[PDB]
């Protein structure tokens, strides 16, 4: 190529360069806080587990705990994605793998129904012509306990209404930064519960079955923030690593103009001084 | 050479889809060094599952070649390639790892490996 | 010249090992000035403290520099500054203030300012 081409490519990278670095520091951050914002989850997580675990085993029965609800029928679907790309295979790890499972254990449009979280996943099924009955899309980087509150309760309503049978969600578990695992969860009827001393309540009870009415909706939380909470930390981890994986590319690639841009001006200088010489012995 | 009236309509169009998948191609080499495959659309990452597999399927073991690697030589006539190269572009071998397009002869060729190593 | 055939294994093995822990140390900078000191692992914590006393003993004071500092040069054998600087890698003078290694000479010099300043 020429001098001009060469410089021109090497200035439009060190400037990709250094808008990709700056997106791995902000990236490396909002990580960081995410990891200690999981962590704050974690008591209320374990509390309700327990409780949970403990009454919803209480001689009793309700439509969540049930082994199978209304008749088999229409199976849920909540997949979490996030709203902006240069994230890697993030969204499409997850999309790949619920493309997969709907296509081939239900093979009709008719008994499944999909609720996205984030803008991708919305897009990548309103390309195909898969149907999606809710949606949210632009949410803070941190999200505080009531930003998906109308959402989970009306996931948790679609069922309490015989409108589902079952609820599956999935989204990208954390485990490293380099690593994350798309996990697949039966969400309701939960089916599984923890194996503890079941009799330590001594709640005051107005009515033993029916306070289950009320903690179950609430224990469904879990859809809120156990898969919530690792999404968004994979999200930022993915998006510091591919920012990261940019970087060192475009060093390398201006590392490599750079020795053709030297190439290219020592010989241009050599045949210009050629030239120049041959004309002058030429009189 | 390469004109319709000279190999025949079929070969013509299948060379010039080939062409195009390949310059496509070369096209997104840039992105795909700077940024990898992840920021491709759907289309374009079909364009590369495709080319990737044209440009190995390319490649031949020669006679001359035994000398360098044992891997005897093979001959291909001009309908076998043409008929490889239409049934990789209508997408039948998407699912072979691209390893197995390397440095052989007919189709059939491609098909047979891929079943020494994983199907 | 840095090769054990003319220079002696234990020298070798020494700047090599000075080398690696300096290399480690410049790594963590990034990931220091984002997170901070107390993010860091266990391992990288003491890899940061005995590199930050690496970087000072690799400093000297100068003869020339006596018109200007009043403390007097030093000549420091290749025998004293290798086995300072493994005495160091071994962690011998990990509780040693850093700043007794700033402008020091053999091994002793450290070890007699760090107790002037107490």
């Amino acid at each position: 190529a020429s001098l001009r081409d060469i410089k021109t490519r090497i200035n439009a990278t060190k400037k990709t360069s250094q808008i990709t670095k700056a997106m791995e520091m902000v990236s490396t951050s909002k990580l960081n806080r995410a990891e200690q914002n999981a962590k704050s989850f974690v008591p209320y997580m374990e509390k309700i587990q327990e409780v949970v675990a403990n009454v919803a085993l209480g001689a009793g029965g309700a439509s969540h705990p049930m082994l199978v609800s209304r008749p088999v029928k229409k199976t849920g679907y909540l997949v979490i994605t996030s709203d902006r790309g240069l994230a890697g295979a993030y969204n499409s790890n997850v999309l790949r793998l619920v493309y997969q499972t709907i296509q081939k254990r239900h093979a009709s449009p008719d008994e499944y129904a999909i609720i996205v979280i984030g803008r991708v996943g919305l897009s990548f099924f309103r390309k195909r012509n898969m149907p999606v009955i809710l949606d949210i899309t632009r949410l803070p980087d941190q999200p505080s306990f009531a930003d998906i509150k109308e959402i989970a309760r009306k996931t948790v309503g679609l069922f309490a209404d015989g409108t589902f049978d079952e609820l599956y969600m999935y989204y990208n578990h954390y485990v490293s930064a380099i690593q994350q695992e798309v996990t697949e969860r039966k969400l309701l009827p939960l089916t599984d519960l923890a194996e503890n001393k079941q009799r330590t309540v001594y709640e005051f009870e107005p009515s033993q079955e029916e306070i289950l009415d009320v903690l179950l909706p609430q224990y469904a939380e879990s859809l809120i923030y156990g898969a919530l909470l690792d999404a968004k930390a994979s999200e930022h981890a993915a998006r510091m690593t591919a920012m990261k994986n940019a970087t060192d590319n475009a060093n390398e690639l201006i590392r490599t103009l750079t020795l053709s841009y030297n190439r290219a001006r020592q010989a241009a200088i050599t045949q210009e001084i050629t030239e120049i010489v041959a004309g002058a012995n030429a009189l | 050479a390469l004109a319709p009236e000279i190999v025949g309509e079929e070969h013509y169009q299948v060379a010039r889809k080939v062409q195009q998948t390949l310059q496509r191609y070369k096209e997104l080499q840039d992105i795909i060094a700077i940024l990898g495959m992840d920021e491709l659309s759907d289309e374009d990452k079909l364009v590369v599952h495709r080319a990737r597999r044209i440009q190995f399927f390319l490649s031949q073991n020669f006679h001359v070649a035994e000398q360098f690697t044992g891997q005897p030589g093979s001959y291909v006539p001009v309908k076998e390639t043409v008929r490889g190269f239409k049934e990789i572009l209508e997408g039948k071998y998407d699912h072979l790892p691209e390893d197995a397009f390397r440095l052989v002869g007919r189709i059939e060729e491609v098909v047979e490996k891929a079943k020494a190593m994983g199907v």
